[PDB]
């Protein structure tokens, strides 16, 4: 289900998350379809591809 | 001769390329705007 975390922790956990991606070319594991944490995993890239 | 008739395959192999430049010049305008002493001294002293 869609949910929300604090705004911090969004930030701080997407950002996070992306540089553990592209400092080590991991392949990351979601559950595709754009409903609760795999939205969050797709802000924080989309907060990712505007920057680095 | 000068122009190549190209196929599909590669028009699209060429537009991709110049959607990765494309991309990648505005990213570079916007870290040396970003990178840019005026930028840095207008927000440190906001």
């Amino acid at each position: 289900q869609n949910f929300e975390l604090q705004p911090k922790l969004k930030q701080v956990f997407g950002k996070g998350l992306i540089k553990a991606a592209m400092t080590t070319g991991a392949w990351i594991f979601t559950g595709g379809v754009n409903t609760g944490v795999i939205r969050h995993v797709g802000d924080a890239l989309k907060d990712h591809a505007s920057k680095s | 001769g000068l122009k190549l008739f190209i196929t599909d395959d590669e028009l699209k192999k060429v537009h991709d390329f110049e959607e990765q430049c494309i991309e990648e010049y505005f990213r570079e305008k916007d870290d040396r705007f970003n990178s840019s002493n005026d930028e840095r001294i207008r927000v440190t002293s906001e």
